[PDB]
């Protein structure tokens, strides 16, 4: 169907003859081959969140908005320092990309290839405003860096096939995500069903307008999600940037946005500013137990420097001035502080979590200055009560787990992947994991073949808590960068530099109930 | 100036191949006598 031109004599004279010169070709045949891209959207991965992000979150999440004055949220800070940034790990997005069979040069008889990117995480004061601005438009930013890096890889693969002997027949996409490449995944998927001319493009300048048939902006074959959060944090309630529209992310899946697709989903995943974007009842959705890093990837191992140790408070630190003959434990705060406890060690949510760490109510008491009750003779104490959770060296193995279902749907799908290799230690599993992760695959096989998993028992359920990281909690953050009005919430971004004051956050916040937030399309 | 002109091995101009023509890259297709846009060494792409 594809033919190509072996040319003997390929050179000419330039002059101002401006002769045109016979070129005899004799006519080959060409292979068509099957060319598929694997996109690689990032969420974090092995770096720091960037200030613009940070900040975003501060949106539905300040101390402010919540019923905690800047001196309370000063005490949370004291109290969290006192019973006690982040970078993370590599994701599984990182692994799918290193475990993704790239190829660079075909072979004689070679008729499907695959080559393959990997775009980062869209978190990775007069430009403050901007830069939350582009942190919340990032998904669109990402998918139009894809197109860029599409671009490169194509002209990567083609610069190992110099002289080529085929066309291309075909261009698919794999697309993989996780969280904030999990919409741009999305939304890369919706403009190559839409057949963007920027895809299109893209797949020319990288070609150098070589011929390729099929679709111009391609097709995708495989779409794999790790856990859809579209936004993490807003731009609502700030001032300076309130007024943008929300961006055109297309986060909607319809029979034909991808051949297959396959999603996985944290199911201890409870935190406010990360709400699950799900594709339940569309497509093949598998609910995994474990939080968005511990779906995802991007905890750091047990023995390194950065290891995962959890004090987390599972509970507003609230904080009240009493007597300081009055015991700390017949207080407000601490009778408040022990229903939050009581309610949690009951809590379903919490259920396989808790029996692997220390709850705790922790208590506060500092002394205060009040000249005129000392006259009175009375003295007073601040007491402030919260829930605290101690564990230590949580293990991160449960995201290879994850990884591994992906690379069985994936496979599934048909695309080729390295084998997991004893070579590869970073990936090698637990023995305690290790028949879990099998039944965990088994699992996946069941939503893809439309049937419904196999649910781990309550012992498994244990056993895989000794894994899955509590993400939810209440431990405060400072930036000053921002003033938050302490009556309606609203976010000023300090465009002159910082004036010595701290706004406090609680960045990962729980949603309320300790149910998290999922939007279906 | 001048151009290329591209014909089997037999005289049968080929009318809409792709081409590069390499001197700054002047990428195109052929006309349909074969022949190249007026401007080197060309690179001669696949048809359906």
């Amino acid at each position: 169907k594809y033919q190509g031109y072996d040319v003997t004599d390929a050179t000419h004279k330039t002059s101002i003859h401006n002769d045109w010169k016979v070129v005899v070709a004799k006519k080959k045949p060409a292979r068509g081959v099957t060319l598929t891209i694997g996109i690689f959207f990032d969420g974090t991965g092995n770096n720091r969140e960037n200030t613009a992000s940070r900040l975003m979150k501060f949106n539905e999440c300040s101390a402010a908005r919540q019923g905690v004055n800047q001196k309370d949220a000063q005490s949370c800070e004291d109290f969290l320092k006192e019973i006690n940034s982040y970078r993370g790990y590599y994701s599984n997005i990182h692994w799918l990309n290193i475990l993704y069979h790239p190829d660079q040069v075909l072979k004689k008889d070679q008729t499907s290839a695959q080559i393959k990117t990997y775009i980062s995480g869209i978190g990775t004061g007069m430009g403050l405003g901007t830069s939350i601005l582009d942190i919340f438009e990032g998904v669109v930013t990402k998918t139009d860096e894809a197109m860029e890096r599409i671009t490169q890889a194509l002209s990567e693969f083609m610069g190992f096939n110099l002289s080529p002997d085929f066309c291309i027949a075909k261009i698919q996409f794999d697309v993989f995500g996780f969280s904030r490449g999990a919409a741009a995944a999305r939304h890369f998927a919706n403009r190559v069903m839409e057949q963007d001319p920027a895809i299109a493009r893209a797949i020319a300048k990288g070609l150098r307008g070589d011929f390729y048939d099929g679709k111009p902006s391609g097709e995708v074959r495989f779409l794999g999600l790790f856990d859809t959060v579209a936004a993490i944090g807003g731009i609502s309630n700030f001032f300076d940037i309130n007024g943008r529209s929300n961006p055109g992310v297309k986060l909607e899946l319809r029979p034909s946005v991808a051949k297959k697709v396959f999603q996985i989903t944290a199911m201890n995943e409870y935190r406010y500013n990360f709400s699950l974007n799900s594709i339940k009842g569309m497509w093949p959705e598998l609910a995994l137990p474990g939080a968005h890093s511990d779906i995802g990837g991007g905890y750091n191992p047990v023995g390194s420097p950065l290891q995962e140790n959890e004090s987390l408070f599972l509970s507003c630190p609230e904080f009240e001035i009493v007597s300081d003959d009055t015991r700390e434990m017949d207080t407000r705060v601490y009778r408040k502080a022990e229903q939050v406890r009581k309610m949690l060690m009951t809590l379903p949510a919490l259920k396989h979590i808790l029996p692997h760490g220390k709850l705790t109510t922790k208590i506060r008491s500092i002394g205060v200055n009040n000249s005129n009750q000392r006259r009175a003779g009375v003295i007073q104490k601040q007491v402030g009560a919260a829930v605290f959770f101690e564990r230590m060296a949580v293990p991160n193995d449960w995201a290879n787990v994850c990884l591994r279902v992906m690379l069985d749907a994936a496979q599934e799908a048909g695309v080729l992947f390295e084998p997991i290799r004893q070579t590869n230690t970073e990936l090698q599993l637990p023995s305690e994991l290790i028949f879990l992760a099998d039944k965990a695959i088994a699992q996946g096989k069941a939503v893809r073949l439309g049937q419904e998993p196999q649910a781990f028992t309550e012992e498994e359920l244990y056993i895989i808590g000794k894994y899955t990281h509590c993400s939810a909690n209440w431990n405060i953050e400072s930036d000053g960068n921002l003033w938050v009005d302490p009556t309606t919430g609203e976010i000023f971004i300090h465009r002159f530099g910082p004036k010595g004051n701290k706004a406090f956050v609680f960045p990962n916040k729980p949603n309320d109930r300790w149910i998290r937030s999922v939007w279906y399309m | 100036g001048g151009g290329f002109i591209l014909t089997d091995e037999a005289g049968v101009p080929q009318p809409s191949t792709p081409y590069r023509l390499t001197t700054d890259i002047l990428q195109g297709i052929t006309d349909e006598n074969g022949k190249t846009a007026p401007v080197v060494k060309v690179e001669f792409g696949k048809v359906k």
